[PDB]
């Protein structure tokens, strides 16, 4: 006797009518549903059920959660079964009608979900300092009291929600820590992710190749240091699911490689919030960002690691702001706040930086963390144009249709050069004179371009990007003392 | 006794996600919710309400008691149906946090269900607490129009005791003419005025010129455009050929006041872009059709604030949207220079207002700040 949950259906619509297939107190009218062996099709029903509040579709992270002395799991029985169905909306169900919610039904995890959390609200008040996690069918409870008081604790629990009809597995037959769950492995005092076992074949075909990329990712949660790319070669050009990729020489070797990290066990410690939360962020190869986050120097409660190309032209700057950006947003999740930052960038270089970039960008509390590599900016344009330096006056255009284009200068100083482009884009011509005039130019330069494009892209300081060509031009503004970019209306 | 509110025809209540906030924000909503249920103001309620609202906590002006704020846009645009041209001229203007007054109404027992809203747990270890108002909510837009025979019942001795000062009521504010729209003043184009001019400060010149003409196509540059005849160094001086200085004036003139034939049309969106300067200075224009600018403006950061781009960001979008409401009674809709994660993360750590403006995340080109300062 939990109180009933009111149910309508979709406006306009009424009950399911669907025939009886033919074949060979929880149940106790135009409408019927199909029924068979005993599983229900309530497709049609749930068609016409009105709609509910989503269910639990975010799920905690261990290195959220606060650590316990003794933790418990306890998986409710009938739990559907055990709640009435309202009674208005029964005879929706009629197939013989429910008075529970039904197994397969579309409102029933809702309701019951619900309803477990007005069971254990009393429960709750009561136990201010016992913790209970509804997840589906179980609910863990850890607690902060010896391994005698938290058996009797348990046993309250089992009791109050015995009042509700709802029954638990005693001592004897409920499941012991660790947990296993969604890919982790719970212990009250520490974390980590459930065993990783690299098949050891002489064979391997996409499956098996694409399983694996997907096992050692799932790792890299806290185990940095796993390589992929070197296996996620072998898929490129794939025929079939069953093809049989034959393992190159350096494929068996980054394998060997993960095969022996994933030999030593690392475990996540748990969450304290009378310390503070601190997150560092190293620069792990071009475009790719790693991170740890931890209260204690070591002791990471998460790690993990970053490679997102925001685009096509980007620096490390504004890459080192997006990997804190997304760091913060998983912190504030977590733990509801974001950590103190330990970067490898100077006050000065991220100073220069967000004072002049024309978009608004910010990075919470954080810190200079000496690590090489530090991220800094590899060039930077002369405000104002250079005295004694040759004036390249550049000029790009292309046959949108022909891709058939031209790219050149003329200088101050008498020199001229165009060079004749094929399969080309009016854009890519634009950047190519500007290319052109730094290649021909000494360390210091004045480039006149009508480009708005390519105005825009250099002016943004880019240190990687996509483009070929938008490489080799960053490449050599790097070497040039000095470089003055200034624009210019076409026509 | 409450009057039938409803969802404009066919259309259904908002389910809209509600953004992670932080334990600070959590507890404060917490604290705040617990004691409007115990005054009835709003009642929990169970999974059979599939609706959803955005909420989150901010601090009053210069207060230090959180303020629940509720993100009915999207109840707003789907809710049906139901301005002072002197208050931008008035000396002082005043802004009244009237909001509470919406509670003592009762609301739509059958519309309720789409006021519903979520306040999260920390790390999803719990399945959050579910509300939905009994009484007329702040922030949508339905409370005013509802209180208003109401409102003015109640400011019709005030009014008529002193019909000179002008009320103007927008959502849950209040504007009685702290604003001094009397000395609001519209950026206009301003071309350099310099002893010397170098190859490079003519390009400049006749760039904004290009783009100047746009809005005032009486701009002629021709002149200017032959002093830049020939390839010659940037930082060659370059003395103003008197067809030039001419050429010069007469665009200086024609810049000296907003172009004609640009009114405020009630039907038409209103737009408002912003760009960000440096030094703490942020330009920004609001118009309903491209060149044809309502009002241009200038914004210089508050003290407490110069290490902080976003602050400053919302900052901004709060003091233009004040100026909006002030002169046609509208919200504008914003074109933010920003990454939209970096602003959805900390927008709501530095909003004091009641209500939410709409928004949109651009690429800001190069060229127009040079422009624009
Ligand atoms: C998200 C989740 C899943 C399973 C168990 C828990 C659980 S059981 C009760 C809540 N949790 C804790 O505080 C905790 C700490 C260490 C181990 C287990 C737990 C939490």
């Amino acid at each position: 006797p939990i109180e009933t949950v009111p149910v309508k259906l979709k406006p306009g619509m009424d009950g399911p009518k669907v025939k009886q297939w033919p074949l060979t107190g929880k149940i106790s009218n135009p409408y019927n549903t199909p029924v068979f062996a005993k599983l229900v099709d309530f497709r049609e029903l749930n068609k016409r059920t009105q709609d509910f509040w989503e269910v639990q579709l975010g799920i905690p992270h261990p290195a959220g959660l606060k650590k316990k002395k003794s933790v418990t799991v306890l998986d409710v029985g009938d739990a559907y079964f055990s709640v009435p169905l309202d009674e208005d909306f029964r005879k929706y169900t009629a197939f013989y009608q429910y008075n529970v919610l039904p197994q397969g039904w579309k409102g029933s995890p809702a309701i019951f979900q619900s309803s477990m959390t007005k069971i254990l609200e009393p429960f709750r008040k009561q136990n201010p300092d016992i913790v209970i996690y509804q997840y589906m069918d179980d609910l863990y409870v850890g607690s902060d009291l010896e391994i005698g008081q938290h058996r009797t604790k348990i046993e309250e629990l089992r009791q109050h929600l015995l009042r509700w009809g709802l029954t638990t597995p005693d001592k004897k037959h409920q499941k012991e820590p660790p947990f296993l769950w969604m890919g982790y492995e719970l212990h009250p005092d520490k974390w980590t992710v459930q065993p990783i076992v690299l098949p050891e074949k002489d064979s391997w075909t996409v499956n098996d190749i694409q399983k694996l990329v997907g096992k050692l990712n799932w790792a890299s949660q806290i185990y940095p240091g796993i390589k992929v790319r070197q296996l996620c070669k072998l898929l490129r050009g794939t025929k079939a699911l069953t093809e049989v990729i034959p393992l190159t020489e350096e494929a068996e070797l980054e394998l060997a490689e993960n095969r022996e990290i994933l030999k030593e066990p690392v475990h996540g410690v748990y969450y304290d919030p009378s310390k503070d939360l601190i997150a560092e962020i190293q620069k792990q190869g071009q475009g790719q960002w790693t991170y740890q986050i931890y209260q204690e120097p070591f002791k990471n409660l998460k790690t993990g690691k970053y490679a997102r190309m925001r685009g096509a032209h980007t620096n490390d700057v504004k890459q080192l702001t997006e990997a804190v950006q997304k760091i913060t947003t998983e912190s504030i999740v977590i733990w509801g706040k974001t950590p103190k930052f330990k970067l490898p960038i100077q006050k000065e270089t991220w100073e220069t930086w967000w004072t002049e970039y024309w978009q608004a960008t910010w990075i919470p509390e954080w810190e200079f963390v000496n690590t090489p590599p530090l991220v800094k900016l590899w060039y930077q344009l002369e405000k104002e144009p250079i005295v004694g330096a040759e004036t390249f006056y550049v000029d790009g255009a292309a046959n949108r249709e022909t891709k058939l284009g031209k790219a050149g200068y003329v200088t101050n100083r008498g020199r001229q050069k165009v060079v004749t482009l094929t399969d080309t884009t009016n854009q890519k011509t634009e950047l190519q004179a500007i290319y052109l005039a730094l290649q021909d130019s000494g360390l210091e330069v004045n480039i006149v371009t009508d480009s708005q494009y390519a105005l825009g892209i250099i002016q943004a300081q880019p240190d990687q990007s996509e483009s070929e060509l938008v490489n080799q031009i960053i490449e050599q503004l790097i070497k040039k003392e000095k470089v003055y970019l200034a624009w210019v209306p076409a026509h | 006794e409450t009057v039938p509110v409803k969802l404009k025809p066919g259309m259904d209540g908002p389910k809209v996600k509600q953004w992670p906030l932080t334990e600070e924000k959590i507890k404060a909503l917490v604290e705040i919710c617990t004691e409007m249920e115990k005054e009835g103001k709003i009642s929990k309620i169970g999974p059979e309400n599939p609706y959803n609202t955005p909420v989150f906590a901010i601090k009053k002006k210069d207060s230090t008691k959180w303020r629940k704020l509720v993100d009915f846009r999207e109840l707003n645009k789907r809710t049906q149906d139901f301005h002072p041209a002197g208050l931008k001229k008035k000396k002082s203007v005043t802004v009244l946090d009237v909001g509470d007054a919406y509670f003592s109404v009762p609301l739509d027992e059958d519309f309720r269900k789409y006021t519903a809203f979520t306040i999260p747990s920390i790390n999803n270890e719990t399945p959050g607490i579910r509300y939905q108002y009994n009484v007329l909510p702040q922030g949508w837009k339905g409370s005013p129009a509802i209180f208003q025979s109401s409102m003015t019942k109640i400011l019709e001795p005030f009014r008529k005791q002193n019909p000179d000062i002008v009320i103007y009521q927008y959502m849950d504010d209040l504007y009685v003419g702290e604003l001094h729209p009397d000395k609001w003043t519209v950026q206009p184009i301003v071309l350099p005025e310099k002893d010397s001019w170098t190859v490079n400060d003519i390009q400049k010149l006749v760039g904004k010129l290009n783009w100047a003409s746009q809005i005032y196509p009486g701009i002629k540059v021709r002149q200017l455009c032959k002093l830049l005849r020939g390839t010659k160094a940037l930082t060659e001086v370059i003395p103003l050929t008197e067809e030039a200085e001419l050429e010069l004036a007469e665009n200086r003139e024609i810049l000296k006041e907003p172009v004609h034939g640009v009114y405020y049309d009630p039907s038409k969106d209103l737009i408002a872009e912003i760009q960000k300067q440096g030094q703490g200075q942020w330009t920004y224009q609001i118009y309903q059709e491209p060149f044809k600018n309502l009002k241009t403006g200038k914004y210089a950061r508050m003290r407490g604030a110069h290490t902080n781009d976003v602050k400053q960001l919302t900052e901004a979008v709060q003091k233009i949207t004040t100026e909006s409401i002030v002169i046609w009674g509208k919200t504008p809709k914003f074109k933010l220079p920003i990454q939209k994660e970096t602003w959805e993360t900390w927008w709501t750590e530095y909003w004091q207002a009641t209500w939410i403006p709409e928004w949109e995340f651009v690429n800001t080109p190069p060229l127009v700040k040079l422009w624009y300062q």
